[PDB]
RNA sequence: UGGAGAGUUUGAUCCUGGCUCAGGGUGAACGCUGGCGGCGUGCCUAAGACAUGCAAGUCGUGCGGGCCGCGGGGUUUUACUCCGUGGUCAGCGGCGGACGGGUGAGUAACGCGUGGGUGACCUACCCGGAAGAGGGGGACAACCCGGGGAAACUCGGGCUAAUCCCCCAUGUGGACCCGCCCCUUGGGGUGUGUCCAAAGGGCUUUGCCCGCUUCCGGAUGGGCCCGCGUCCCAUCAGCUAGUUGGUGGGGUAAUGGCCCACCAAGGCGACGACGGGUAGCCGGUCUGAGAGGAUGGCCGGCCACAGGGGCACUGAGACACGGGCCCCACUCCUACGGGAGGCAGCAGUUAGGAAUCUUCCGCAAUGGGCGCAAGCCUGACGGAGCGACGCCGCUUGGAGGAAGAAGCCCUUCGGGGUGUAAACUCCUGAACCCGGGACGAAACCCCCGACGAGGGGACUGACGGUACCGGGGUAAUAGCGCCGGCCAACUCCGUGCCAGCAGCCGCGGUAAUACGGAGGGCGCGAGCGUUACCCGGAUUCACUGGGCGUAAAGGG
């Protein structure tokens, strides 16, 4: 019994949690977003959304999302805003969105 | 391993001179002139008409005793020459001659086959700088035997020399009869060795 | 010879134990204690250096006792007597001695060739003074048991589940390392 | 990654060794990429060790990491020796 | 470049036709016998249980810390302290532990083989190039104290670094939505907008090295999907309910019923689905004239599982053999509350079993990993040990030598056989002893050259004092099967349908070429035979190449 590879695994719990910190409140933002689109706040709901894809970015370039993952959650938050604020809205801040 | 034991009881059971000796196998001593018959008991009895098989394996057994060598090597010999291209038969007799044993015994290095062999096991028989001491040694065409270097001094071997001075050697052959040197030359044909067994008979055993 | 506790009174037990003394080291026989006679006469082969008789203060001296006594003298042992549990009030030393005396064996109190150290097995009383006494034996006798042609004893011979076949050696003569042939009646490894 | 490295078969004590492109997690003598060359320690041939150059160098281009005895292998044949 | 048959239903024949046999082979095994040497190779059974030792770590050139050691002090001593250090010890931090090594239970499936696809994708390390690397903050181990608990271990308070984490700045770039253009499924280019970088140590330090961060290009490694090929059973005939398709979303590196919501009612099937059994698959191997047939040991790839099952976490990559969590099963301790385990890694233990090796030495070679490096690690591997388990190589002498010893055996009593075999003469000289003695190992390392090419230096051997050579030097293990026909090779005694043999016909009930023995022979030979399986013969499942009036067979 007894190795040097539970240091290993003490790591990944750590790193585990770091990731959980990250994703989680990542998942938060982008609902909160969602709700703000609803029904058509615009101008805070695009700051929401650029602070959700700036996070996501982050842990992107850490060890939690990372490669294209990160941006296909990006697309997928973005254009659902986009669709949203067809219902009512429009590019008030400029922000998240390519107008 | 090899026969061991009783020789010219072999040659007996063939009916055919069969040479396991050298000397005596050729005077009246062989057996096959005393007494020309099979050995034990009804060996002087009346021989029976053979099975087609039989005499087939008669000749084989007769090849292999002539050649002085284990079966499952003779089968593998047989084996190798079906493999390579050619007549089968002529093909293998040349590889089996081939054997340094064989070749030592042509060049009359000794008198014997067996006594060749032993001779070439016991280090004084040397090809092309290397004594070699194993008779299932191949040589391949235009390739020198010697008497070693701490070998030309004995009797034996001057023996032998003397017996083969004067005597012609095989037109595969060369021999250098002053410094007891020997060049294996041509592959040994079946047209060049008058030897009595038929090789067909034996491939034809050896098909099945 | 070193204090922890009793393993019960089962009829097994792993092997040969090594009392430690002033002087140096006396091993002491842990196998099935009471044999039930395993064999009669093994050939001769000494398994023990020397033998003590233990003589209870209420059985007395038995049958099986006198035969223990008649094996250690076939193996070759000056005897050494131990008369068992005198902290008792049924206790008779004095009859014990006199059946020794009668059976052929002379204490030295009176004057002969026998030892006789009586012990408690209960409290701790006397031990000591039996081990100097065997010490004093040793000496006395010439009893000493390595560069000559190793020799061992088979003692018992069992399984185990963190091993394997394990056989329990008691050894005579050489030195004895891992990672070397031996040969044992038949088996050998 | 990708090594150029030394592949051993033959014999017992009649060693004979492939230098050859592989990645480094593999079998020393597993599933390789190519054959570019051949190596014998025993120096028992006149032509005993043999490797393709142009080959090689290609695979070092790409970023073919040798191992050590590989590369003074290479290095031996006129590989690494440029003019 | 390749193909042998025979014995047997009968009084005899001809066929039809089964059975049996020679041939070769096995991861074999058993019996008897047994000299070596080379090489290959050794739980095909219970994927049963498993001890012990080891099998995967390493970097102080990432960083703090304790234990010690020194060189020197500040220090009277003792501290404490400071560095250079030398090692350790554990921690953090990184990289590797997903490679290597094993087993073949399951899985008959895109699992594999194969040929493609990926505009639907990842790829740490490696290389190619580009661009960077500006500032500020923080926690957390270790450590110290304080508990709880039998132990396993563990919770609480505080401290502290760092390539740990965070945040701001820059933007070569890239990421995304939207638009436009060219493509053609999500490929490439661009515009507006939003978002995203990092980290340092080392010295011969004003100079380079290792590392770094983002990107594209490659490289290998894969993930996923499809075309075709993939066992037997039809006495398994209907199967299906996330099941078949859609829309939307989730999840993924990525597509997809992978998952979910909702709509639709399909989908597959006798060109064999579903069900049962069976079985890892192949490159191959064995056989065979070939077509085929069987098998998948070792070696190579791929898959799958690491007591059984389930599931995530971390990362380039696992659903993770020597990581994790959980339930069960079992073994192991318990102060009964609880933990510890996993050999299908090497060796070994047992148990099953006909049967299968050494608890070996080594990092020397190759390869792996980490490391600037030395170097550390390595049951990968290199070798050694055991086993005639295969295959091959050699020895058990050779040359003489009776019109024929003895011994034994038959005889028709003359004789014949063993048999030139022996004895005996001559010669050689495995073993054996001495003397030497390797190839495998030239590099990484240092110095000169710029740390490049190139030049020189040096070390480094488990095997192994082995192989092998040089000298000497003994005549120095022969066994097993069979002997009626197949089928090679025959007589006598003993036995009397008994004892026995046998693979098949069948031999044996008083002269047995078939039984026991003896001689003699024949086959092989350090082996030979028996058993088991597989193929062959068997054109007995016939594609090449069997047929069907009466043989088995035409359905009414
Ligand atoms: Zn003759």
């Amino acid at each position: 019994r007894n190795l040097s590879a539970l240091k290993r695994h003490r790591q990944s719990l750590k790193r585990r949690l770091r990731n959980k910190a990250k994703k989680s409140a990542i998942k938060t933002l982008s609902k909160k977003a969602i709700q703000l689109a609803q029904e058509g706040k615009a101008e805070e709901a695009l700051k929401i959304m650029r602070k959700a894809e700036s996070l996501i970015d982050k842990a992107a370039k850490g060890s939690t999302l990372h490669k294209n993952a990160a941006a296909r959650r990006k697309s997928r938050l973005m254009r659902k805003v986009r669709q949203l604020l067809e219902a009512a809205g429009a590019p008030l801040i400029g922000g998240g969105l390519s107008a | 391993g090899r026969y061991i034991g009783p020789v010219c009881r072999l040659c007996r059971r063939e009916g055919v001179k069969l040479y396991l000796k050298g000397e005596r196998c050729y005077s009246p001593k062989c057996a096959m002139e005393r007494r020309p018959y099979p050995p034990g008991q009804h060996g002087q009895k009346r021989a029976r008409r053979p099975s087609d098989y039989a005499v087939r394996l008669r000749e084989k057994q007769k090849l292999r005793r002539i050649y002085g060598i284990s079966e499952r090597q003779f089968r593998n010999l047989f084996e190798e020459a079906s493999k390579k291209k050619g007549v089968t038969g002529s093909v293998f007799l040349g590889l089996l001659e081939s054997r340094l044993d064989n070749v030592v015994y042509r060049l009359g290095f000794a008198v014997s086959r067996r006594q060749a062999r032993q001779l070439v096991r016991h280090g004084h028989i040397t090809v092309n700088g290397r004594r070699v001491d194993l008779p299932s040694y191949r040589v391949r065409p235009g390739d020198e035997i010697a008497v070693a270097e701490k070998s030309r001094n004995l009797e034996l071997i001057r023996q032998n020399l003397e017996a083969m001075k004067g005597r012609k050697v095989g037109p595969w052959l060369s021999l250098d009869v002053e410094g007891m040197k020997g060049k294996f030359l041509r592959l040994p044909d079946r047209e060049d060795l008058a030897l009595p067994v038929n090789e067909q008979l034996v491939i034809e055993f050896y098909s099945r | 010879r070193i204090a922890e506790k009793e393993a019960g009174g089962i009829t097994q037990h792993v092997g040969a134990f090594e009392v430690k003394t002033p002087q140096g080291t006396v091993v002491f026989i842990d196998t099935p204690g009471h044999e039930a006679f395993t064999t009669i006469r093994q050939r001769g082969a000494k398994v023990a250096d020397i033998a003590v008789i233990v003589i209870a203060a209420d059985d007395g001296i038995m049958p099986q006792t006198e035969e223990a006594i008649a094996h250690a003298k076939a193996a070759g042992a000056k005897l050494i007597f131990a008369i068992n549990k005198i902290d008792l009030p049924q206790a008779d030393p004095e009859k014990v001695k006199r059946q020794l005396m009668e059976r052929g064996f002379v204490p030295e109190e009176y004057g002969g060739d026998a030892i006789v150290i009586p012990i408690s097995a209960k409290t701790g009383q006397g031990v000591q003074d039996l081990l100097e006494m065997i010490l004093l034996l040793a000496e006395l006798e010439d009893y000493r048991a390595p560069n000559a042609e190793p020799r061992g004893v088979i003692l018992e011979s069992k399984l185990d589940k963190q091993a394997g076949i394990i056989a329990n050696m008691l050894v005579q003569e050489g030195t004895f390392r891992v990672g070397d042939y031996v040969v044992a009646g038949e088996a050998y490894g | 990654m990708v090594k150029i490295r030394l592949a051993r078969f033959g014999s017992k004590h009649n060693p004979h060794y492939r230098i050859v492109v592989t990645d480094a997690r593999r079998k020393r003598d597993g599933k390789y990429i190519e054959k570019i060359g051949y190596y014998d320690p025993r120096k028992t041939t006149p032509d005993w060790l043999k490797v393709d150059v142009e080959r090689a160098r290609y695979w070092l281009s790409v970023g073919a990491q040798p191992t050590d005895t590989a590369r003074r292998l290479l290095r031996q044949a006129g590989v690494f020796r440029q003019e």
